[PDB]
């Protein structure tokens, strides 16, 4: 129940051999803990993707809003890059003028 | 909104696994002042990971609050002002990308000319 | 005369090489931004 | 022809080298490299590589001695 909590429990189970009071015991325990951990991680990602798919088919204006936001960040990032580059160009023109 | 909350929730699970991998690498390297520095890095990583778990439970509850259509009905087998906003920003960064291409071409040509002229001086 | 002209040539070439390296780093940033643009 | 050399390196391409004498599209890189090429061609004759460090050794390039 509530895949978050299974993720938390499995993550705490990854450390159970260290926090208490040779090789093959460690190996099989590590393999089983890490495999259950990654399996519940993939199930959580699958849940988020299914919910995003249902939103993208039912309420498509939200997707367009996120695209608007990402294109605006692309614009601002491009202008920041060109401004830094332009300041470096003007500094190099002032350097190369002085030979 | 919520269809970006799903993206953030995916990114949290992608970050948790990567952060556990970095934790296990820190525990791999720790050899019995840099002792204390590795202690601080370990405790800070564990703090950020607990923050990520709390954020993940928040995002799970938010997306699970806000389904009438079951999946596998959503795949296509064979047999309004926001659109104008999209077209506006698309035209805007079309022009921005073409100007960036001109800047990039002139930088490429200047680098190539510098290397050719300096290669021939020897 | 020869030694003075050699020193001027070496100053010009050091300036050009440093210019090329800085321009190359800027070109790397611009290439990443332009090619990874969504459009 | 008189002061103009025309070559066709690639079939769609035409390269033209012309000596413009003023007597009172241009690529600078090839002109600059032309000057440096003829400068190296001069300096090959006046090189210190022709000098034989062994006094008895006659003359000529160093690797041709080697």
């Amino acid at each position: 129940s509530t895949l978050v909590d299974e993720l938390e429990s499995s993550f705490e189970a990854c450390f159970a051999s260290l926090v208490s009071q040779d090789q093959e015991e460690i190996r099989t325990g590590v393999d089983q803990c890490i495999q259950k951990f990654l399996d519940i991680a993939r199930q959580t990602e699958c849940f988020f993707l299914q919910k995003r798919l249902q939103l993208s088919v039912q309420k498509p204006e939200q997707v367009i809003k996120e695209d608007v936001s990402e294109l605006r960040n692309e614009l601002q990032r491009k202008d920041a890059l060109v401004q830094k580059h332009l300041t470096k160009l003007r500094h190099w023109q002032q350097v190369l003028e002085d030979i | 909104n919520t269809a970006s909350l799903c993206r953030i929730g995916q990114e949290t699970v992608q970050d948790i696994v990567y952060r556990t991998m970095e934790i296990f690498q820190l525990l791999r390297n720790m050899q019995l002042g840099t002792y204390q520095d590795r202690l601080t890095k370990l405790q800070d990583n564990l703090r950020q990971l607990s923050v990520l778990f709390r954020k993940l439970r928040l995002v799970y509850d938010k997306c699970n609050e806000n389904d009438p259509i079951p999946v596998e009905q959503l795949i296509p087998y064979v047999e309004s002002e926001e659109r104008r906003e999209i077209a506006e920003v698309n035209k805007k960064l079309k022009q921005k990308n073409q100007q960036l291409k001109q800047i990039m071409d002139q930088l490429r040509n200047l680098i190539w000319d510098i290397n050719a002229m300096l290669a021939m001086r020897n | 005369r020869n030694q003075q002209l050699r020193t001027l040539q070496e100053e010009c070439d050091r300036k050009l090489i440093t210019l090329r390296d800085e321009i190359s780093i800027d070109l790397y940033e611009l290439e990443e931004e332009y090619y990874s643009s969504s459009s | 022809v008189k002061n103009q050399i025309i070559s066709q390196p690639f079939p769609s391409l035409q390269l033209s080298i012309s000596l413009c004498h003023s007597s009172n599209d241009h690529l600078y890189v090839l002109e600059h490299n032309l000057h440096l090429l003829i400068r190296e061609f001069h300096k090959q004759t006046l090189s210190s590589i022709m000098m034989p460090h062994p006094a008895s050794a006659p003359f000529g390039h160093k690797r041709m001695r080697l």
